[PDB]
């Protein structure tokens, strides 16, 4: 199934961006500068992988109650991007 | 806690070997293959996508369609392996390995890829047989930019032409080629040795005339 490549993958970079956020710190600053970057990039990926997942919800199997009990998970996600992602990136950019 | 362990930070390849680096993650009882979550990148691009026991094929990177692969044997050990075979300079670099086994980590491994002057191919032809005049050739291919010293049993050090090129079967290491066109006898024995601009141990071959 397609939406599963979807959501192993999302799983995947969420975790890793977590982790890049919280081993920033304890790295150098010449190297975190671009790791910083990185996390922008993760963060862009999720965002389009939940668009994507959209697609893909209503063109595979399934009914109405399938519909809405996915986009409630997909909603939930979304604000777990926004809370653990992108709100501590903005606060580790404005640091130096 | 949950911590990702890595066998060595530095991993220093011959060229055209195989490739084998290892992270290890705490394993207890059993391997829940379900929960567990492996993944591999090099410089941004998708390695090793590793789901409910299932390899993720179609995200693999076109330049590893059939070059890397996940010992599936060693992660009951505990321990995800991660092997490239046909290794190349391109692979030289930081690989990136992400474990989420209950917990969750992800580690950093140095790979450095060693090009050595170790094939070494030669020929020996004859020039000119009233004056026993013969070409030695020695041929090696190897990254590092390289010369080579021709030295004898009996006449000690001589003197070669050597030259730089691209190589065509394989990326841009050159491949070295240095000829010594002198007038030798039978069975006198000659040498050829592949010294690089850089670190590395020489390498030599003997040539006997025929």
């Amino acid at each position: 199934n397609l939406l599963t490549s979807y959501e192993g993958s999302f799983k995947i970079q969420l975790i890793l961006a977590k982790l890049e956020l919280a081993k920033a710190p304890s790295q150098p600053l010449s190297q975190r500068n671009e790791e910083l970057k990185r996390v922008e990039q993760r963060q862009d990926r999720l965002f389009d992988l939940l668009d994507q997942m959209d697609v893909e919800v209503n063109n595979s199997i399934g009914d109405a109650s399938e519909r809405a009990t996915y986009k409630a998970k997909l909603r939930e996600w979304k604000k777990t991007i926004q809370s653990d992602i992108k709100r501590p990136l903005q606060s580790l950019v404005d640091s130096g | 806690a949950f911590t990702v362990t890595v066998p060595k930070d530095l991993y220093v390849v011959e060229y055209g070997s195989n490739m084998t680096i290892e992270c290890k993650f705490p394993v207890e009882k059993q391997l829940d293959l379900a929960a567990l979550i492996v993944y591999w990148e090099m410089e941004d691009k998708n390695i090793i996508q590793f789901v409910h026991g299932e390899e993720d094929l179609k995200v693999q990177h076109s330049s590893y369609r059939q070059r890397a692969r996940l010992l599936k044997d060693q992660l009951s050990l505990g321990n995800a392996a991660l092997q490239i075979t046909d290794v190349k300079l391109q692979d030289a670099g930081v690989y990136r390995c992400m474990i989420s086994y209950g917990g969750a980590d992800y580690k950093r491994i140095t790979v450095k890829v060693n090009a050595p002057y170790n094939k070494i191919n030669q020929r020996i032809l004859v020039v000119d047989p009233v004056t026993s005049e013969h070409e030695l050739t020695c041929q090696a291919e190897g990254y590092p930019k390289a010369e080579v010293i021709w030295t004898s049993s009996d006449h000690q050090v001589l003197s070669g032409k050597t030259t730089t090129t691209n190589s065509k079967r394989e990326e841009k290491l050159f491949n070295v080629t240095s000829t010594l066109r002198i007038n030798t006898t039978t069975n006198e024995i000659f040498y050829c040795t592949f010294r690089r601009l850089d670190e590395p141990e020489n390498h030599t071959a003997e040539l006997v005339i025929p």
